[PDB]
């Protein structure tokens, strides 16, 4: 809906300009939480354990491989 | 039976047992948030069902002209319109129960006197 | 028998990594262990 | 000695627990080892199915619907009778009972099958007995230069045939 948009922001007077808006872009977060990696990821989504284990991250976490950016930082 | 979701973010909560204070912790695989669980409850099969013969009413069923009038009344208005239609769970083994739906009680009643 | 609600209670015995296990070999003796008669053969009808 | 000495301490603990207290605590003890004698002889403790019969009777007893059982087994109903009753679905209690014959009438109704009964008129008459008691049917079976074909059976005997 990029193009019908258009913008009513007040200014310090009171004023409104109207900018009339181009594109709108979406932001998420990723890798808050340690993420994992690809290979290793299909070794699980391969048939070497019938069901993986339901603390395995918790588990990859505490063996402290693929930490957190912050804690890297 | 139903799947809570960590409030700090929206994922699906796991069961993981306490190691020694022998409680269910639904700790969250995304962030460190934890809950413990109200029953030891987890999992559920159910492989047998009856059900799904009434819902997917609206509040204006009786607006479309298709579906049929009869005189029956309802039980706490007493109005003797009415719109009756049969199960909406379509089985080979569903029966032939019927559904009464009124306009003026707005209430669903049926014609079972088992 | 004579109870209002016929109840099973079965553990594993042995000297985390519960719930698929279980899941597993709860689905196993649902799916496997024969009672009596004898298998491939169905409902059985009396007509006069 | 180890089930003479449980099952005797069962029958203690099922006995005093009761709302009829026990001071003839010598005859309920003698009551206790009466039903312990003839339990055994059954069994005297060397077959499998003597915790059975000891199970059987003993969540008889705790079940409550009906309590009693406890009654009627302090003031009469013998112990070496119980052994050779196996009256498990006949005792505690009747409701039960009557709702395990409805059960039962209900299921033996049901595993009846289909009994489509063939009506009948006296038109035709049969080939083997000849009698008009003919189980008629009609259908079509061939091309569509004819009508039906006008199917037999007689229901006397048997006898299928046709008309022309
Ligand atoms: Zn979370
Ligand atoms: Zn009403
Ligand atoms: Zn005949």
């Amino acid at each position: 809906n990029s193009d019908s948009y258009v913008l009513l922001s007040v200014e310090d007077d009171g004023s409104f300009t109207m900018i009339p808006a181009d594109k709108v872009y979406k932001f998420t977060a990723r890798n808050k939480y340690a993420t994992l990696t690809i290979d290793e990821a299909e070794k699980r989504m391969d048939k070497k354990s019938g069901e993986v284990p339901r603390w395995l991250m918790k588990h990859l976490d505490n063996i402290g491989t693929t930490t957190t950016r912050y804690d890297r930082t | 039976t139903t799947f809570r979701f960590c409030r700090d973010c929206n994922n699906m909560l796991y069961p993981r047992e306490d190691k020694e204070n022998n409680r269910l912790l639904f700790e969250c695989r995304t962030c460190s948030y934890v809950e413990e669980a109200g029953s030891p409850l987890v999992y559920r099969h159910e492989l047998i069902t009856n059900i799904g013969e009434t819902a997917g009413v609206v509040q204006d069923i009786g607006s479309d002209p298709t579906l049929p009038r009869s005189d029956r009344e309802c039980p706490k208005c007493h109005s003797r319109e009415n719109v009756f239609f049969q199960s909406q769970q379509r089985r080979k083994d569903t029966s032939m129960v019927l559904f009464f739906v009124c306009l003026s009680c707005s209430h669903i009643f049926t014609s079972d006197q088992k | 028998d004579n109870d209002e609600k016929l109840i099973i209670r079965c553990r594993v015995v042995r000297p985390a990594e519960e719930d698929h296990m279980l899941k597993k070999i709860e689905n196993t003796m649902l799916e496997n262990i024969t009672l009596r008669g004898v298998e491939n053969i169905e409902r059985v009808v009396m007509m006069k | 000695h180890k089930l003479r000495d449980q099952v005797l301490k069962a029958l203690y603990d099922v006995l005093a627990k009761e709302s009829e207290h026990p001071p003839q605590s010598i005859l309920h003890t003698a009551k206790a080892i009466e039903s312990e004698m003839n339990k055994v002889n059954n069994c005297d403790t060397n077959e499998a199915a003597y915790k059975a019969r000891y199970r059987i009777i003993y969540s008889n007893v705790i079940s409550k619907n009906n309590p009693d059982l406890k009654h009627k087994i302090a003031n009469g109903d013998i112990t070496p009778e119980f052994l050779a009753t196996c009256d498990a679905k006949d005792l505690a209690p009747a409701p039960l009972k009557q709702k395990i014959e409805e059960i039962a009438k209900q299921n033996l109704y049901n595993a009846q099958g289909a009994t489509i009964e063939r009506s009948v008129t006296d038109r035709f008459t049969c080939g083997k007995c000849k009698e008009k008691k003919v189980s008629y049917y009609q259908l079509q079976t061939r091309s569509a230069d004819e009508p039906l074909t006008t199917f037999c059976t007689c229901e006397a005997c048997g006898n299928r045939w046709k008309f022309s």
